[PDB]
């Protein structure tokens, strides 16, 4: 029993969109589908409901703004007209008693400016424990992944929410601590990953002389 | 000793109603530094228009006043923008406390000063009973209602509730301790009156002000036109009645107003010297909005969080209602002195002879 | 083995005017495939369609039904209902009470009060003018 | 009309092993129909409590859904780290006619031992100049409370308007806070200032401390 949301992307006002929900592990004519979103930083809005029999309710704000839809596997959130206002993150979740299987979500933006690529610079090592890290600066939508050594190296792994520039861009740094006498022997790479420009890059971070 | 006991008294008193007033404000504050303004706007309104009634009756009393009072530093020009900021109240505060340290600290002054200073001490106690029925009785009843809506008590909620409790205490006991003075010959030891006399005001007092706090708490939209309809009722009854406590006959709006609200708490003689019908009806009456509110307070049960405890407050308020009870028949049955019937306050003895018949 | 069905809350009090959601649940293996909820009446149990009146609504899971009536009416809506749970194995039942609180209980200070202000303005009235 | 669910408190704090309370008003009768979830940074809501009092599959003991009518109240006991989360509260009593609305969140902040800021500084890397931009990085490590000044001195002067901090969330495994202040200039100003620095103030330094690095060296 599982769900997993796809369709989020960046649009610009106006614009329809559709979002879809696929489940797995259970039929759609036995559970009924929520659909609930959250805007960065905020509470969860709950947006609508489409019961087993077909019946949809909406929630009282969200009146006409939307519209959910559901074939014999996965269930459809349609947005006539999104304003700048509709920028979150999407569930979707199975209704038994509450909403019990919810999904990774989706994330919806709304704005006038355009997709732009991240750029990476390391943050070299100081010179028992030494501190180093990769700065994810300039880019644009969220978000955007960062892993180390493919994913071999977590502990101490501090990723800090992104922050909005006065350019209007994202920026962020992943940073790590290790043991100092491990800088001249083990070979520390970030895997920087920001799916909405097909961005992917892998920086090392060596140490300074 | 007589000076010394005054002066002490006043500044006890004087400093009682500063604290109230300090922790009001601060009460008012806290709830606008905290959150949700409409709580510290309701109190700051009521305190605006107790403060607003206090100044009124302060400026009709000076004006009426006949020849006398010549040592107003500030001109008549200037004292009427002084009450006008709701400074009246403190200039008759530190008025009579300069009278009074001027007088212990002479030798020994003239009668005439000594009557002075004990004219200035009558006028203070009418104002504090009035400011405390107007002031302290809506302020402990809207922080009740608050407490049991919210469910989150606070320190300066209780400090509040507790600095309420003492002024109420103290403007009563002040209250018929003038009464009391006002009668000639004090033939009996009017201290223990005057504690038996609070005691049995502030016991059944305290039912009538948890149960409105309870209505308010449960219906804050209804406490307007309930308070209003009640406040016009008893309004009327006092227009019915006599009323001729001030010289000015257009200014006694002011004055059936005050008697109206102070009704609407408690027992407050009005005119004329039948006893026994219009106090019975008044508590019949009393009696019956308290159990209302007290039985829609049972209704709607499962309504309020879980905070204050009622299943502890109401036994003990049913129990003060009866000791309160019990005390005031003890007190105005066997316990009550009538006596019967240079400036002299007239307003005291005016309400001292309406208040003992005999 | 054979199904044990429970209501959620066995007893309700709700008012006109609003929507009622009675619920019950299962917990045994087999689940409860379907349910079925009948209205008891004098020496009949009528079957509760879905969208019956425009105002019922039946909302079946394996082993959880709710059961909204919406637009409480005071003369037919108000009684005893049974939710009825058939698994592979059996099936069982379970008995939820209703009643609907009207206006005249809801408007109970309201009315109070205004008795109260006409007694005492006819009390002094009379106490007063006339009678003294 | 929608119901309007009102969490309170916003936000609430405990020691490691104490016991918190939440209250949720419905703006109605809901009966007993109240689900309770807990929501991490980043990660999905997970749902916690549902018909207010029943406990969901797989969930400690430590969490306790007590109310009904109206008033609703979550208690959590043992307080561990792990339980640094917003917690939000649902109705769901006939979703057909009131809607689901979900409240407004509680932060539960867990309260551990003080434990003094590791400071470290990054320079702009050569990478980053060559781009003609240049961010200095001073990063504050495990440390707690989560109120700490960061400051930025450059050339003794005292910036302020060209920086952004961030803080991350509890650490789950010992409750302490990580937080990055980003200084941005442009290459003109980065090469006309030689000395930078970061002085740090938090309740766990007995003194301001300052660390500090030379451009070039
Ligand atoms: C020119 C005319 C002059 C005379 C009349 C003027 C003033 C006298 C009356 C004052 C009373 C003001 C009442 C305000 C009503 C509006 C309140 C409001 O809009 O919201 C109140 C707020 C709501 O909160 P909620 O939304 O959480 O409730 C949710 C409730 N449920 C859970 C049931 C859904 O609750 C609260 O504030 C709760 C606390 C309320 C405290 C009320 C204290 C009443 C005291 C009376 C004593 C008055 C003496 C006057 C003497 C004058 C002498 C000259």
């Amino acid at each position: 029993q599982s769900v997993e949301e796809s369709g989020g992307r960046l649009v610009t006002p106006g614009t329809p969109l559709t979002l879809t929900c696929t489940v797995s592990g259970f039929s759609l004519s036995d559970y009924a589908m929520n659909w609930v979103r959250q805007a960065p930083g905020k509470g969860l809005e709950w947006i609508g409901i489409i019961y087993a029999s077909g019946s949809r309710y909406y929630a009282s704000w969200a009146k006409g703004r939307f519209t959910i839809s559901k074939t014999s596997t996965t269930v459809d959130l349609k947005i006539t007209s999104p304003t700048t206002e509709d920028t979150a993150t999407y569930f979707c979740a199975r209704y038994y008693a509450g909403s019990d299987i919810w999904g990774p979500g989706t994330l919806v933006t709304v704005s006038s400016a355009s997709t732009k690529g991240p750029s990476v610079f390391p943050l070299a090592p100081s010179s028992g424990t030494a501190a180093l890290g990769c700065l994810v600066k300039d880019y644009f939508p969220e978000p955007v992944t960062v892993s180390w050594n493919s994913g071999a190296l977590t502990s101490g792994v501090h990723t800090f929410p992104a922050v909005l520039q006065s350019s209007g861009l994202y920026s962020l740094s992943s940073v790590v601590t290790v043991p100092s006498s491990s800088l001249g022997t083990q070979t520390y790479i970030c895997n920087v990953n920001h799916k909405p420009s097909n961005t992917k890059v892998d920086k090392k971070v060596e140490p300074k002389s | 000793g007589a000076l010394l006991r005054d002066l002490v008294l006043g500044v006890l008193g004087t400093a009682a109603f500063l604290l109230d007033l300090g922790t009001d404000l601060w009460a008012a504050v806290q709830y606008a530094l905290g959150g949700r303004y409409l709580w510290a706007a309701l109190v700051l309104a009521l305190l605006g228009l107790a403060s607003v009634a206090l100044q009124l009756f302060s400026w009709l009393w000076l004006r009426a006043d006949p020849a006398g009072l010549h040592g107003s530093q500030p001109p008549r020009r200037c004292l009427a923008l002084l009450h006008l900021l709701q400074l009246g109240y403190l200039y008759r505060c530190v008025q009579e406390l300069r009278q009074g340290l001027l007088v212990w600290q002479q030798e020994e002054p003239s009668e005439f000063d000594l009557a002075y200073a004990d004219f200035l001490a009558l006028d203070i106690s009418m104002l504090r009973l009035f400011e405390t029925f107007l002031e302290t009785a809506p302020q402990l009843t809207l922080v009740l209602a608050i407490m049991l809506q919210s469910g989150r008590a606070e320190y300066y909620q209780w400090v509040g509730i507790c600095t309420s409790f003492l002024g109420i205490s103290w403007a009563l006991l002040d209250y018929h301790r003038a009464l009391r003075t006002c009668l000639p010959s004090k033939p009996l030891l009017g201290l223990g009156s005057s504690v038996i006399y609070f005691l049995w005001n502030l016991l059944l007092l305290w039912p009538r002000v948890l149960a409105v706090a309870l209505f308010s708490a449960l219906f804050p939209s209804y406490v307007a036109l309930h308070f209003l309809g009640l406040w016009l009722v008893l309004l009327l009854w006092v227009w019915l009645q006599g009323t001729d406590f001030m010289p000015d006959p257009s200014s006694e709006w002011l004055y059936r107003v005050t008697v109206a609200t102070i009704l609407y708490f408690s027992w407050f003689n009005v005119a004329e010297g039948r006893t026994r019908g219009r106090a019975i009806i008044h508590f019949a009456f009393l009696l019956s909005d308290s159990i209302l509110l007290v039985a829609t307070w049972v209704t709607h049960s499962s309504w309020l969080p879980s905070g204050i405890p009622l299943q502890l407050w109401l036994p003990v308020g049913c129990g003060c209602f009866f000791l309160g009870l019990a005390l005031r028949l003890v007190y105005y049955h066997w316990l009550h002195p009538s006596c019967c019937w240079l400036p002299q306050n007239r307003r005291m003895t005016h309400l001292a002879q309406k208040f003992f018949p005999k | 083995g054979p199904p044990r069905v429970k209501a959620v809350k066995s007893s309700e009090h709700i008012n006109e005017g609003e929507t009622a959601m009675l619920v019950c649940k299962s917990e045994s293996v087999p689940p409860v495939t379907d349910w079925a909820w009948y209205k008891i009446t004098d020496s009949e149990d009528k079957a509760l369609m879905q969208g019956s009146e425009s105002r019922f609504f039946v909302s079946s899971s394996q082993g959880r039904s709710e059961l909204h009536i919406e637009n409480l009416n005071m003369e037919a809506d108000p009684g005893q209902y049974r939710c009825q749970g058939t698994s592979s194995k059996g099936s069982d039942q379970a008995i939820i009470t209703l009643r609907v609180r009207s206006h005249l209980a809801a408007l109970w200070p309201f009315l109070g009060i205004v008795a109260e202000v006409l007694v005492l303005v006819t009390i002094i009235f009379i106490y007063e003018k006339r009678r003294k | 009309a929608d119901v309007v669910m009102t969490q309170t408190p916003s936000s609430v704090s405990a020691a490691v092993g104490g016991t918190v309370t939440i209250n949720c008003q419905a703006s109605q009768s809901i009966s007993a129909y109240l689900a309770w979830y807990q929501q991490k940074p980043g990660q999905p809501p997970k749902l916690l409590i549902y018909d207010a009092s029943d406990l969901a599959s797989g969930v400690s003991s430590r969490f306790k859904g007590s109310g009904s009518g109206t008033q609703f109240t979550l208690t959590i006991s043992a307080l561990e780290c792990a339980d640094a989360a917003t917690y939000y509260c649902q109705s769901y009593y006939a979703i057909i006619t009131y809607g689901a609305a979900f409240g407004g969140g509680t932060e539960v902040v867990v309260k551990r031992t003080v434990a003094a800021p590791s400071v470290f500084i990054f320079p702009p890397s050569d990478e980053q100049l060559k781009s003609g931009t240049a961010s200095v990085v001073c990063l504050l490590n495990n440390f707690y409370p989560r109120e700490a000044k960061v400051q930025w001195k450059v050339d003794n002067a005292l910036q302020s308007g060209n920086s952004q901090e961030s803080v991350t969330e509890q650490d789950s495994k010992d409750c302490t806070y990580s937080l990055s202040s980003t200084l941005t200039l442009s290459k003109a100003d980065y090469e006309k200032h030689k000395v930078y620095a970061c002085e740090v103030t938090h309740q766990g330094l007995s003194s301001p401390v300052t660390k500090s690095f030379n451009r070039g060296e």
